[PDB]
């Protein structure tokens, strides 16, 4: 089954079904079948939401560590969740002609410059997630979704299939012995990595062996990266939590300023004036 | 902890 972690706001409350209305019904392709609705109440009345009603998903309802609401260019968000009737209601934004990460993952390979582009827009949206009290603990490409325009969408709720996948998971959290913000920053490496390499860097035939390599192993560097890339896994990709970049002060600025990133002008990609590598049907 | 913080090998 599929398990959605919902990182809500403190004092955001629950909706019912009957406090939205349906318009359309359409395929968005691998979203299926999409909802389009507009809210009847509260300070989101008249706003149209996508609605996912899944017959087999467990809600869970994380609060975020912790004002102005924004919509951030790299992150669709799930606004309201409800079980009624046996089935499980998701009200997210709608992500029109919305493609998955994982498509193109399979369909193409990406160039540095590729990954550049999609980790870039990834570290704003996780910075933003993280300036609002949400700790991802699993971040991963399932979490990566694509809009119209080729930009990357990442979800601000959990999708699993504390069930996560133990691959994207940083040492902390796979001991269960605590975690910050900078658990995060690990699985952007593991990210990386695998949009980079094609495969994980830790993966055993049984999470055990999984995670004990997150714990243990002594990995080899993929030559075939730029020195860059190679310097930005080394220094994200350390078990001790304080060595990891981005575990300091100024968070993702630890991140963007690393060699790897020194084409990306964040200030334009945030405006969205950086054009996507890939540029979905339309 | 107690683990190599590097993970890459040298
Ligand atoms: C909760 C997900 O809903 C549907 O896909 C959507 C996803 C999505 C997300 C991550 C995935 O790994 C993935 O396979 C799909 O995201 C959405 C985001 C929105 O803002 C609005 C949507 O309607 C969907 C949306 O409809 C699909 O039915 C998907 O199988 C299901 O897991």
């Amino acid at each position: 089954e599929i398990a959605i972690t919902h990182h809500v706001k403190e004092g955001h409350e629950k909706a019912d079904p009957s406090q939205f209305e349906l318009l359309k019904v359409l395929g968005q392709g691998s979203f299926g079948k999409v909802f389009l609705v507009k809210k009847i109440s509260g300070s989101d009345a008249r706003q149209l939401y996508a609605m996912k009603v899944l017959k087999k998903a467990t809600l869970k309802v994380r609060d975020r560590v912790r004002l102005v609401e924004v919509n951030h260019p790299f992150i669709v968000k799930l606004h309201y969740a409800f079980q009624t009737e046996g089935k499980l209601y998701l009200i997210l934004d709608f992500l029109r002609g919305g493609d998955l990460f994982t498509r193109l993952s399979k369909e193409v390979m990406f160039t540095e410059e590729d990954v550049k582009f999609y980790l870039a827009e990834l570290a704003l949206a996780l910075d933003h997630l993280h300036s609002l009290g949400i700790i991802y603990r699993d971040l991963k490409p399932e979490n990566i979704l694509l809009d119209e325009e080729g930009h990357i969408k990442l979800t601000d709720f959990g999708l699993s299939k504390f069930c996560g996948t133990v691959e994207y998971m940083a040492p902390e959290v796979v001991n269960r012995r605590g975690h910050t913000q900078s658990a995060d920053w690990w699985s952007f490496g593991v990210l990386m990595f695998e949009m980079l390499t094609g495969t994980l860097p830790f993966q055993g035939k049984d999470r055990k062996e999984t995670m004990t390599m997150i714990l243990k192993a002594k990995l080899g560097m993929p030559q075939f990266l730029s020195p860059e890339a190679q310097s930005l896994l080394r220094m994200l990709f350390k078990r001790n939590p304080a060595n990891r970049l981005g575990a300091g002060p100024d968070g993702v600025e630890e991140i963007k300023r690393h060699s790897f990133f020194s084409t990306i002008d964040w200030n334009k990609l945030y405006r969205r004036e950086i054009h996507p590598p890939f540029k979905p049907a339309t | 902890e107690e683990l190599e913080d590097d993970v890459f090998q040298p």
